[PDB]
């Protein structure tokens, strides 16, 4: 659960 | 004295008005710029300066942005 | 999904004509001043690009061995567009199950890979490092601080979206999407082939754009087919290919492939960069899907900007001690 970020999906 | 191309003449501008027309809470000015206020004043002033750019004097084949 | 793939993959009613065709000599920052990168490029060899890649029969079980057996990666449900996750093991064990035997379709395209061993392995086009808001932006000591690997935002010093290994099996399709904050996009297909559909940003465009993602109903309307005009286009294997900012598009996969591209900011596009990152805002994107630190880019970009023209520097001194301290590199 740590959160992420730059996640590139529609 | 130099030259930008009105690419990016035009998005500093846009640039400039959304940032310093953000809500504190969603400015997110980071740690690094000491005071924003005296960063968006002298844009503006650059701004000015730099409308009267040839647009073919701009085409130099190297950005203005680069690290010595 | 409600609409029928086979069929959007044999009209030829996509027939506009977007793409510039270019030499990689030509991808220079004067093309950059003079056309604004407002055109999709493709290059059908590297030649002149400055790009490196892997050896040419790199397996996705070498892409794990790079970044690690047990680093989780987010996986794309292709039947739903919804994420997942599993272990890059797990994935490369996926992967590597034959064609029949995969009870789903799943899609990798947000495998970052940036301070692990493969990074190392990938260069991408000199030109995009000249203009990319990263490299010339952000400042230099933060972005050389980075030690993790994952897109742990708390663990993050910089935008982490340079590295991106992708690894589709055939039939995935990523359904059409504009990039994060309006980030440019470089792809090259080590192996396989991609095809994709492009539809311009236009005002009208991103409107309908805009509305299709308020709509929720979206597996059944395909956006190709509600606009004026939209290309679809093959690329092959060794083919490198740029899609500017704010470009709609959509990809299928027709063979099993290996990818490698990277998104990117720049300082010629500002406008739409800044109209996409609103849309974000409107339909309520989530933060993980989103360029990270975007308005934090956007301010030192200006600071940039005002110091290699005025010399007049509107960092911290601890931050301006910082950066003599590297030119003193
Ligand atoms: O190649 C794919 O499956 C989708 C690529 C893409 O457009 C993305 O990762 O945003
Ligand atoms: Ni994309």
């Amino acid at each position: 659960a740590p959160a992420t970020g730059g996640v590139k999906k529609p | 004295q130099v030259h930008l191309t009105h690419f990016e003449l035009e998005g500093l501008r846009c640039l400039v008005d959304k940032l310093e027309s953000l809500p504190l809470h969603k400015k997110c000015v980071p740690t690094g710029i000491e005071d924003e206020d005296a960063l968006i004043a002298d844009v503006k002033i650059l701004l000015e300066e730099l409308a009267s750019s040839d647009p073919k004097l701009a085409l130099t084949g190297v950005p203005i942005v680069q690290w010595p | 999904r409600t609409f029928d793939l086979e069929e959007k993959l044999q009209t030829n009613k996509y027939n506009a004509n977007f793409v510039t065709f270019m030499e990689g000599k030509d991808f220079n920052v004067e093309y950059i001043q003079r056309g604004g990168l407002r055109d999709p490029l493709i290059f059908k060899n590297s030649d002149g690009l400055g790009i490196k890649m892997p050896d040419p029969d790199f397996t996705v079980n070498d892409v794990k061995m790079c970044v690690g057996s047990r680093r989780m990666v987010d996986v794309m449900d292709v039947n739903t567009q919804k994420g997942i996750e599993m272990t890059m093991a797990q994935w490369t064990r996926y992967y590597e199950t034959p064609e029949e035997e995969r009870e789903k379709l799943y899609n990798v395209i947000s495998l970052e890979f940036s301070h692990t061993r493969l990074e190392n392995m990938v260069q991408r086009p000199s030109t995009v490092d000249f203009i990319d808001w990263v490299d010339n932006m952000w400042p230099r000591h933060l972005k050389e601080s980075q030690t993790e690997s994952t897109n742990a935002i708390l663990e993050m010093q910089y935008p982490k979206v340079q590295k991106y290994c992708l690894m589709s099996v055939r039939g995935c399709y990523t359904d059409f999407h504009v990039d994060f904050g309006g980030t440019s996009v470089w792809y090259h297909i080590h192996q396989g082939g991609k095809v994709f559909w492009l539809i311009p940003p236009t005002a009208h465009n991103l409107e309908l754009y805009e509305n299709w993602l308020l709509s929720g109903k979206q597996g059944d309307i395909f956006l190709g087919d509600r606009v004026s005009d939209c290309q679809r286009i093959e690329l092959k294997q060794g083919y490198t290919f740029v899609i500017p900012s704010g470009w709609i598009h959509a990809v299928y996969t027709p063979t099993d492939t290996l990818v490698f591209g990277g998104n990117f900011l720049h300082s010629f596009n500002i406008p739409m960069q800044l109209k996409i990152y609103s849309i974000e805002d409107r339909t309520r994107v989530p933060n993980k899907f989103r360029y990270p630190f975007y308005y934090e880019m956007c301010w030192y970009v200006l600071e940039r900007y005002v110091y290699c023209i005025t010399n007049r520097s509107h960092l911290t001194k601890d931050f301006q001690k910082e950066s003599l301290s590297m030119d003193m590199e």
